[PDB]
């Protein structure tokens, strides 16, 4: 059934999963036509398909060619998600197939219940969880590989960086999950909070910065007091 | 004009031959009906009085055999039996006529309802969904299960419907995923019409049957496979026109018949909102559009 804050643990068992977040799959900017008229220009997307138990993050590029002549393209996207989850399932070996994809959107679970009609034992699943994965564009690399791409692309991330080593992956989860809703909520002041102290830098191979545990504290600390901030401007509370 | 002569009535009964019914009382002197016109399947159906849950009856075509119903005090039904000895039949049936123990079937000369309703249905069809290979007519009850309905328990007891899934192989080509579940025309045409059901008249004819199984008996899974076979055609952007046509008239005469007290129970209104409002064929369905909207508003 529906995913939600009771049967949040599963995320963390030994049974293979993969949340799948279409936010940005197709994005525009809207300008106006020279007579005045307004218009969309298309601009590169992805598909972000999340194991929260092990970091590995599967980002499909959604080139702006895809768009080219289609039809309808916010229902396109949602089927073109659906085909390259597809495809991602069918190119990996069957021990590492999942054995439920949770979809972050309802109106995403009759195009992979389709596309994965002869995967009969793979759960298509909702959540009533409003997951802030909308802000993994947020993350300036995978922004920046986004961005960059002149086709078709899979790129594969540790959305953990390291933090395993140290931490469960309800903890990983957890930081992951505030990270991304303090970016959603004010990216600038999220971003001054990560960047701040030009000591403590990101490595090569990761995303996020090197914090030591106290440092991740204090973060994480920065984190929610700026949530509840802009919860109270938001609601005038 | 054919006659379905009844032993005796030994239990206060509700008695519906077709579209029409009446009460008959406990060993009320009640010998049959008569005047049945040749050239139909009909329908024989009983609730009784005591227990409204035995709602059951038989298909059958006066052409196939001589038919009679008996009560049978084990079972505690009205069954329909066959009398191979066409001397006995004349004989028993002319004494009850002389006697006046039969009601008349009660048709209106004007009146084209039960050919409307039954327009496609064929008794060799209802046979294959209603498996008794020993009878010449099928029971059908309140309680029977689907195929379909069994997949998600007793064979013999099912209603045979041909399984409609809009979320199986059969309804999506590989690599048509998309173009095929928003345009069922693949499925309609190619797997259904030209594949199973060889043609729109055998189509027609189970979707005709599930809906009087579902009005007569209340039987929900023959109200399940009505609606899916109404919208398998709504959900397609190419149909022909006839089938078009002719669909608007067979549901016409369908949602005029229907008592106004069950179209709470007997109509999906997701099925038909979309398809009168949302479908390809929101604009093909005139005659039945307009007596929904008379008849139904609050529905839709
Ligand atoms: C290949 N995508 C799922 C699928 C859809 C239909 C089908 O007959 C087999 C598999």
């Amino acid at each position: 059934g529906a995913m939600n804050s009771s049967n949040y643990a599963e995320l963390f068992n030994n049974d293979i999963k993969l949340f799948v977040d279409d936010t940005n799959v197709y994005r525009v900017t809207v300008h106006k036509t020279f007579e005045g008229n307004v218009a969309t220009k298309a601009i590169n997307g992805c598909i972000f398909t999340l194991n929260p138990k092990t970091g590995h993050l599967f980002l499909k590029i959604i080139h702006t060619s895809v768009w080219a002549g289609q039809k309808r393209l916010s229902q396109l996207a949602k089927w073109k998600t659906a085909e390259e989850v597809s495809a991602l399932v069918r190119s990996l070996p069957k021990e590492e197939q999942p054995k439920q994809i949770i979809v972050t959107r309802k109106a995403m679970l009759d195009p992979l219940e389709v596309h994965m009609l002869d995967f009969p034992n793979i759960a298509i699943r909702p959540t009533e969880l409003r997951l802030p994965f909308s802000a993994a564009m947020s993350i300036d690399k995978l922004s920046d590989v986004v961005m960059k791409a002149t086709e078709p692309q899979m790129v594969l991330f540790n959305i953990y960086d390291d933090w395993l080593d140290r931490i469960s992956s309800y903890t990983a989860f957890s930081r992951l999950t505030l990270l991304l809703r303090a970016l959603k909520t004010n990216e600038e002041s999220a971003k001054m909070i990560l960047l701040s102290d030009p000591t403590i830098t990101i490595k090569s191979y990761h995303l996020w910065p090197s914090f030591t545990d106290e440092q991740w504290i204090t973060i994480e600390s920065q984190m929610r007091d700026l949530i509840l901030t802009e919860y109270g401007r938001k609601y005038n509370v | 004009m054919n006659t379905v002569p009844f032993t005796s009535a030994p239990i206060e009964v509700t008695i519906g031959i077709d579209q029409y019914s009446f009460n008959v009382k406990e060993n009320q002197p009640f010998h049959g009906i008569k005047d049945i016109p040749i050239g139909h399947v009909h329908v024989i159906h009983f609730q009784h009085a005591d227990n409204s849950s035995m709602r059951y009856g038989y298909w059958f075509d006066c052409r196939m055999g001589n038919f009679y119903i008996q009560y049978d005090p084990k079972d505690g039904l009205y069954k329909m039996m066959e009398e191979r000895d066409g001397a006995k039949f004349e004989n028993i049936v002319h004494n009850f006529k002389e006697r006046q123990m039969m009601v008349s079937y009660p048709k209106i000369d004007e009146d084209d309802t039960w050919y409307n309703l039954t327009e496609f249905v064929q008794m060799d069809k209802i046979r294959k969904i209603v498996r008794k290979d020993e009878n010449q007519f099928s029971y059908v009850d309140s309680s029977m299960t689907t195929v379909q309905e069994n997949e998600l328990s007793d064979p013999a007891h099912s209603l045979n419907y041909t399984v409609i899934n809009f979320k199986s192989r059969e309804a999506i080509r590989p690599g048509h995923e998309m173009e095929d579940f928003l345009d069922k025309s693949y499925y309609l045409n190619t797997v259904m019409l030209q594949g199973i059901f060889k043609n729109s008249s055998n189509y027609f004819g189970e979707l005709q049957f599930a809906f009087l199984n579902a009005m007569f008996f209340g039987n929900y899974g023959s109200s399940l496979q009505w609606h899916a076979m109404i919208e398998l055609i709504c959900s397609s952007a190419t149909v022909p026109k006839h089938m078009l046509d002719k669909l608007d008239e067979i549901l016409y005469y369908q949602i005029k018949t229907l008592p106004e007290q069950y179209s709470d129970i007997l109509l999906n209104e997701r099925v038909w909102n979309i398809c009168l409002y949302s479908s390809f064929q929101k604009n093909s369905l005139h005659n039945t559009e307009k007596i929904m909207e008379n008849k139904y508003p609050e529905l839709l």
